RNA sequence: GGCGAGCCCGAGGGGCUCUCGCUUCUGGCGCCAAGCGCCCGCCCGGCCGGGCGCGACCCGCUCCGGGGACAGUGCCAGGU
RNA sequence: CUGUUUAAUUAAAACAAAGCAUCGCGAAGGCCCGCGGCGGGUGUUGACGCGAUGUGAUUUCUGCCCAGUGCUCUGAAUGU
RNA sequence: AGCGCCGUUCCGAAGGGACGGGCGAUGGCCUCCGUUGCCCUCGGCCGAUCGAAAGGGAGUCGGGUUCAGAUCCCCGAAUC
């Protein structure tokens, strides 16, 4: 109150020095980060091929997260319940002196190799395969043969989030097989939906090619000289 | 997060001080360089001897290792007498001659008929 | 035979340029947001005589728009700038004598000197002493400028590049001639190894291609093509004429 | 089971599916540098026909040479 | 954004189209925010000690420009 | 002209030299080195510069030949 | 191919430091000092390292002394 002025700055070139701004798009970024947004922007850039450019298509969230409660009690066992289990059960039949106590584990198959002998023996009921595998070749030929066999596929993103329910890093594909009682209904309401996003919509998906993306900069300078354009004509 | 400067480095990350498993040579290597090691000779030249008598000062053969201070101390926990300065030289046949002078209170004159020059 | 005078150009060993005593690359500013968006100023402290280099150089100093700290940089100094005259750089920076500033402010007929190729390399064209470069006819759209260099190459360039008003100092330098050896020893022994140029007539004839023989005669023709290899071109280099001149030039 | 099919799709390398593959993967190899570690393979099956057995122990280099 | 000028209809207003803008007599000085507005421990409606945003607009896919499917590099062929 | 040279036979009329000319090149360039990379040198440079030669102060002069031999420019102009 | 060579800022995440503040710990006279860990703020390096017994580089002069030392030993007076 008694002296308490304002004393602005003046902001103009060539008077008073700048303030420190946010300086994100112009810092000398390392080899590596240049790397890989070098490589998602030659990934928008170029024209991916229709085998590849399935994904980046994928389940959306709601749906996933379905799958995922769906998935989530099909649990196979890790290395404390895989003990537990084994020296439980040699506990129990030692004591009861049973023969075949255990009725039937269902439980989901993982990895590559295991999930395409179900798909060729036509052993799966649902097909589900991660986004994220660097190397593509490891997955391409699924989709295809996932539509010559009948089984539904459908593709999830993030395959650290099929890691999470199989107590391991990468997982890259899972398979549904065999059912309990309760889960018949819920497992056919996912086949339905995703038998009508996926594998009747192949042979539409199959001609797509996705990307072919002009960097913006270059898109507003087209734009601009289409509206240049429309000035010269009307 | 509201990176200022245009230059990205390095974040300032946490170096372990080193806490190793097992000793890498299961013993202190010992100081083979003790009191009755520095000091090989007294001499007794005429030109050392005189400077017993005329300056109150000392003259020894120190093997090259041993530098000034520790020369200091050695005469010291040798003889029990104390060490004014010392001054030293490289003797040009190959050993160092270490001239010690002593205390204004001993005597060199003593101390030689002590150590039996 | 052995080397001849011309290939030990390349080696370096003793034809390096005498460089300890020099002051340093005479440069603009590294092109940044105040001289494309406005104007920024700057004082002239001094003029020095960088040596090997006929020009005169300006110590302009500047004031750094992003830390609180003085720049310092080396410009050549045009003619008829002084110790205390301001020096205004940037876009619309008004034209006087010393005033940098861009191409494409200045109009047709302006003489600048000491100008960029390519937008942002800090100074090629014309920097020699006593000359000019001259801006004529500018293109609006796709922003490129004819100029006339000082040999009379007529070239286009960007628009975008940056150029000092006026002409560098230390014209007629030519108008004296050096009248004895010893101000011509001195001249090269502060550019380069370059002084008692023998005849390639008179050396010996595994040191040139023309020399020996009893006669001090060449007994070869003087102009040798340029698909002719290393060790060859000596005399003159593809000569696309020869003899005393006529006319100006006229080359297109 | 798929590794045949990683082979076959490997196989035909000249197909418009696997060159653009291997063209991101050049560009890709050639901004790095001459030498380096990377931590998996790139085709599994055929470093595994190799003697890869993907446990403890077994590195894999990336390493970059001149034509000619 | 009008302290602006514009080129129009127009009673104000419209953005039709834009121009960019906060330093040109002077060998000076300029950083580590004043002010604003919320939230805490602190003294019965007060005092001391801290933090966050606005000041400094938002979004976006390359640091910015200039070239560019050429020049260059590898191999092959013919002149020199 | 001063200068320098064949140390261990030459001191010169030789060599350079200022002056006079001539030619290449506007940097993706000239002229070079390098076994190799856009690696070096000229270049911390830019035609009053760099690079390659001829002649050799000043004064007065620089005649005549494009047949040969080079060099260069031009056009898929049309034979190989 | 290769012992290696090029290269000295060029295609590099190349600073282990400090100021204060906060949280925490330890120890001494746990008064209060001294450490250590974490976090915030700040900090161009035109680059490790080498290169001069004539360049740069703070601070010593006098007397005496031995068969041989001397601005070094002694005596006395100073300085960084
Ligand atoms: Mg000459
Ligand atoms: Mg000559
Ligand atoms: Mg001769
Ligand atoms: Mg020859
Ligand atoms: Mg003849
Ligand atoms: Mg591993
Ligand atoms: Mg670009
Ligand atoms: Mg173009
Ligand atoms: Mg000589
Ligand atoms: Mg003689
Ligand atoms: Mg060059
Ligand atoms: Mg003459
Ligand atoms: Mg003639
Ligand atoms: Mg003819
Ligand atoms: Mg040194
Ligand atoms: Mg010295
Ligand atoms: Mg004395
Ligand atoms: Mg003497």
């Amino acid at each position: 109150n008694p002296l308490f002025e304002k004393r602005p700055k003046n902001f103009g070139i060539g008077q008073d020095i700048q303030p420190k701004r946010d300086l994100t798009r112009f810092v000398k970024w390392p080899r590596y980060i240049r790397l890989q947004r070098q490589r998602a922007i030659l990934y928008k850039r170029l024209k991916v091929p229709p085998a590849i450019n399935q994904f980046t298509q994928a389940l959306d969230r709601q749906t996933a997260t379905q799958l995922l409660k769906l998935a989530h009690k099909y649990r196979p066992e890790t290395k404390q319940e895989k003990k537990q289990r084994l020296l439980a059960r040699a506990e129990k039949k030692a004591a009861g002196k049973g023969d075949v106590p255990t009725k039937r584990p269902p439980v989901l198959r993982a990895g590559v190799n295991t999930v395409t002998t179900l798909v060729e023996n036509k052993k799966a009921q649902l097909v589900v395969i991660a986004h994220d595998v660097d190397p593509i070749e490891l997955v391409v030929f699924l989709p295809a043969l996932c539509r010559k066999m009948g089984v539904p596929y459908c593709i999830i993103k993030g395959k650290a989030r099929l890691g999470r329910l199989v107590h391991r890093k990468t997982c890259t594909t899972v398979a549904f097989t065999q059912v309990n009682s309760e889960d018949k209904g819920a497992l056919a309401k996912l086949v339905e939906a995703i038998r009508t996003n996926y594998n009747d919509r192949y042979d539409e998906i199959r001609r797509h090619w996705g990307g072919n993306v002009l960097g913006p900069k270059s898109v507003a300078r087209i734009a601009k000289l289409e509206k240049a354009k429309a000035k010269e004509l009307a | 997060k509201i990176r200022t400067s245009p230059t990205f480095r390095r974040p300032k990350t946490l170096r372990l001080r080193r806490q190793p498993k097992y000793p890498r040579k299961s013993a202190p290597r010992r100081n083979k360089l003790d009191h009755y090691a520095i000091i090989k000779f007294p001499l007794t030249t005429e030109s050392a001897m005189k400077k017993i008598e005329d300056n109150n000062t000392l003259v020894f053969i120190v093997d090259v290792k041993a530098n000034k201070h520790q020369i200091k101390q050695a005469v010291k926990k040798l003889y029990d007498i104390d060490v004014a300065k010392v001054n030293t030289l490289i003797r040009p046949d190959g050993e160092k001659k270490a001239y010690v002078r002593l205390a204004p209170d001993y005597d060199a004159l003593d101390v030689a008929n002590k150590i039996g020059i | 035979g052995r080397v001849i005078r011309g290939q030990r150009k390349g080696a370096g060993s003793v034809f390096r340029a005498h460089v300890k005593h020099r002051k340093g690359a005479a440069r603009l500013r590294a092109v940044d947001f105040a001289e494309r968006h406005g104007y920024i100023k700057g004082i002239v402290k001094d003029i020095i005589h960088d040596p090997g280099r006929g020009a005169p150089l300006a110590k302009v100093v500047f004031r750094d728009p992003y830390r609180f700290k003085k720049r310092t940089e080396l410009f050549i100094a045009a003619e008829g700038i002084h110790t205390g005259q301001f020096v205004y750089c940037g876009k619309k920076a008004q034209l006087n004598i010393g005033n940098v500033l861009p191409v494409g402010t200045m109009p047709e007929g302006t003489i600048v000197c000491c100008l960029e190729e390519k937008p942002g390399d800090r100074g090629k064209l014309a920097r020699a002493s006593g000359n000019y470069a001259t801006v004529i006819s500018h293109n609006p759209e796709t922003k490129k400028t004819r100029v006339k260099l000082p040999s009379g190459s007529k070239k286009v360039i960007s628009s975008a590049n940056r150029a000092v008003v006026g002409v560098v100092a230390g014209g007629g330098r030519i108008d004296k001639p050096i009248l004895k050896a010893g101000r011509a020893y001195h001249k090269y022994k502060a550019k380069r190894n370059c002084w008692p140029r023998v005849r390639g007539v008179a050396m010996n004839p595994v040191e040139h291609p023309f020399g020996g023989g009893n006669h001090q005669h060449i007994g070869k023709p003087s102009t040798i093509r340029r698909d002719a290899p290393a060790g060859r071109k000596v005399g003159l280099i593809a000569a696309r004429r020869t003899g005393r001149l006529r006319g100006t030039k006229t080359v297109q | 089971g798929a590794y045949k099919y990683i082979q076959e799709l490997w196989r035909k390398k000249q197909s418009d599916v696997m060159r653009f593959l291997l063209r991101v993967r050049c560009w890709q190899y050639r901004q790095l540098s001459a030498l380096h570690r990377a931590p998996r393979p790139t085709r599994p099956d055929k470093a595994r026909r190799l003697g890869y057995k993907a446990k403890q122990g077994y590195v894999i280099y990336r390493i970059r040479v001149r034509r000619g």
